[PDB]
């Protein structure tokens, strides 16, 4: 079934990467009561946070991550958000070498590495998520 | 009383990050196992992560260098996180005013009419 | 089979009560392993338990509520202002709290006491909770409505009293000044400068508490790709 | 011009922002500063806040039995009236008189909130 | 394996708050409590 | 086995309970009789 297996990986390398970088791109991350500019339920995200009602509804600015090295680098990481790049970058490296395997059939480390790629790209995606819930 | 408040030791995020953790170590355990000169197929990793987490240990060990730093951590983890269920339940099963009513609005305050 | 690399694998495993794949059987082995059993069943039997010890005294706490039950009850120093209405009310007070909280408080050294409000707040600010400046409801409500808004009132209040307009002895203005307060309370003239000047101022165990543990996962994860790698170039060298 | 005696409490008396380009009782602000003003207008009097000089409210040395800080200015005769947050208390009764009261507050903890 | 792994830590957990909190002196103990009935002699 | 369950949880929640409890006047000395309490003579 290596026709079909070869079709899950081409479906799901660009469903991973669709839907990674939909999640750093978009601002509904969290349901948080908060202020945007009277404090109303806001809804944030990895670069925005944005109220959900109130006369402010709609508008709505960029988090402020910095207002003991533990919280700074804690801070660091989480405020540049590198962790869920990473993922997104892994993701668009593994995503090459799945489309270039076929372009490419002498060698067989093309496969190989991208199985590698989406492996890294998902712990990248474990440690962003534990930096930002921490 | 609640149904599943077997749960409540540890709250909702860690469980949720202990099966993405158990997920990513049984693939990385089949990985390097599979591409390394010297039966850990995809399946038999998740069998035994799924015993190493739970202290129940299995029938087949990790015999490479690589492998065995997987099993290694894997294992700490286990012992961390097993340890904390237990004592933060103990804690639980061992161990609210007028003013506070008066501070919040949530809850409806009344008097009679014409009194 | 007990080379050097499997006794590590099995002193790891047996530490971590996961088993092993192999277990010593010469009379000398076991030996070693019966007491490193022992060593593992009393160390993590020793974590657990005071990790237990560690969050219940953590929980059953009790914040205070005017611990002034037990008074101080504890290093939250509580003072209070020098010559002040307070300081006079604890000094000549019967009621068995007021008075072991006077007879702490003339005592105590250091002084207790501060010259100033602002003194008191910044002593209570700077303490980190070690300083308690007994005050007015008016001036705690005024200065916890306001940034670097840390400090809070506790409990209720200690007792029922009012400012006034003084005027000497005798003074031709005392007459005036009553009647003038009396026109000022009922043209609600007092609330408006009140309202004016007071209020228009204005559990489960986290994933932070085991976030270390989540990390050196996932870096062991990561050193261990690292390192099946250098064993894939070495072996096809 | 009479002499009201006062003291430096936020937000009772404070000096205004930049204090330096104003003199006089027009140098403060706060709610006894608009109290006092008030209670002029309606008694018919010209009056300068002097800033008691001790920093204390009042409160008669057990030992010498001198009253210190406002009570002490106004007994003594240097001071006419006390604007300031001043609590009335049996003891002062007996040496000033007080109008009715015009706050009313109780004794109250104050812990650090963090 | 789940059941076993739940139930035990419950036993070890119970058992702990079983054998800590098992762990007068005044006038306010008999006021502060109701579980103890207190009384005295009638007519004295 | 049911032996060492049981014997493994007793150790572990006696050691908790053990650990938690230390984590946590003239009357007094006229009710007590273990400290012998005394004065100076001829004074």
């Amino acid at each position: 079934d290596r026709g079909i297996q070869m079709l899950i990986t081409t479906v799901g390398a660009f469903a991973a990467f669709s839907l990674m970088t939909i999640a750093v791109g978009t601002d509904y991350w969290l349901y948080s009561r908060g202020v945007c500019r009277e404090e109303v339920m806001t809804h944030s995200g990895l670069w925005r946070t944005c109220c959900l009602e109130g006369a402010f509804r709609g508008v709505c600015k960029k988090i402020d991550h910095f207002p003991d090295t533990a919280e700074y680098l804690l801070r660091a990481v989480r405020a540049s958000s590198v962790f869920p790049i990473l993922s997104v970058t892994l993701l668009f490296f593994g995503g090459l070498c799945v489309a270039a395997s076929e372009f490419h059939r002498s060698r067989h480390s093309v496969i190989l590495s991208a199985g590698i790629f989406f492996v890294s790209a998902g712990l990248s995606n474990i440690i962003g998520i534990i930096v930002y819930i921490s | 009383p609640g149904v599943f408040s077997f749960l409540d030791p540890l709250a909702y995020e860690i469980w949720m990050c202990i099966v993405f953790a158990y997920i990513g170590v049984s693939v990385v355990l089949f990985l390097v196992s599979r591409f390394s000169p010297y039966e850990f197929g995809i399946f038999n990793s998740l069998w035994f992560s799924l015993g190493a987490f739970m202290q129940q240990g299995c029938d087949i060990s990790p015999r490479s260098l690589s492998g065995r730093i997987v099993g290694g951590v894997w294992w700490f983890f286990t012992l961390i996180i097993i340890s904390s269920y237990t004592a933060n339940l103990a804690a639980f099963l061992t161990v609210e005013s007028a003013e506070d009513l008066a501070k919040q609005t949530e809850i409806a305050y009344g008097t009679l009419e014409a009194g | 089979e007990f080379g050097i690399f499997n006794s590590l694998w099995f002193s790891l495993g047996a530490f971590m009560q996961q088993g092993c794949d192999i277990s010593p059987r010469s009379l000398s082995g076991r030996i070693v392993g019966g007491v490193w059993w022992f060593f593992t069943l009393i160390i993590i039997s020793s974590y657990t338990a005071n990790l237990a010890a560690f969050l219940t005294v953590e929980r059953m706490v009790s914040p205070i509520e005017s611990a002034e039950d037990l008074a101080k009850q504890t290093e939250i120093a509580y003072g209070t202002l020098e010559a002040g209405s307070t300081k006079e009310f604890f000094r000549r007070s019967k009621i068995a709290v007021f008075e072991k909280m006077w007879t702490y408080m003339k005592s105590a050294e250091p002084s207790v006491f501060v010259r100033t409000t602002e003194e008191g707040m910044i002593r209570v600010r700077k303490s980190k909770g070690k300083y308690a400046y007994l005050l007015e409801s008016t001036m705690n409500e005024y200065i916890e409505q306001r940034k670097p808004c840390d400090t809070m009132k506790v409990g209720g209040n200690l007792d029922s009293k009012g400012y006034g307009i003084a005027t000497p002895k005798g003074s031709a203005l005392r007459g005036p000044v009553n009647l003038a307060v009396l026109k000022l309370s009922e043209q609600g003239v007092l609330d408006k400068l009140k309202s004016k000047w007071w209020y228009d101022k204005g559990s489960a165990l986290s994933l932070s508490n085991v976030a270390g543990v989540f990390y050196i996962l996932i870096g062991g994860l990561g050193l261990a790709m690292l390192v099946a790698l250098i064993e894939f170039c070495y072996k096809s060298r | 011009t009479y002499i009201v005696t006062t003291i430096l409490e936020d937000p009772y008396v404070m000096l205004k922002k930049n204090a330096n380009q104003f003199e006089g009782n027009d140098r403060y602000e706060g709610y006894c500063v608009e109290l006092a003003a008030e209670i002029a207008k309606h008694v018919g009097y010209s009056y300068r806040l002097e800033i008691v000089s001790d920093g204390k409210y009042g409160a008669r040395d057990p030992d010498t039995k001198a009253w210190n800080g406002m009570v002490g200015e106004l007994v003594y005769g240097r001071a006419d009236v006390a604007v300031a947050p001043l609590t009335i208390t049996l003891v002062r009764e007996e040496v000033i008189d007080f109008s009715k009261p015009f706050m009313s507050l109780g004794i109250s903890i104050m812990i650090k909130k963090p």
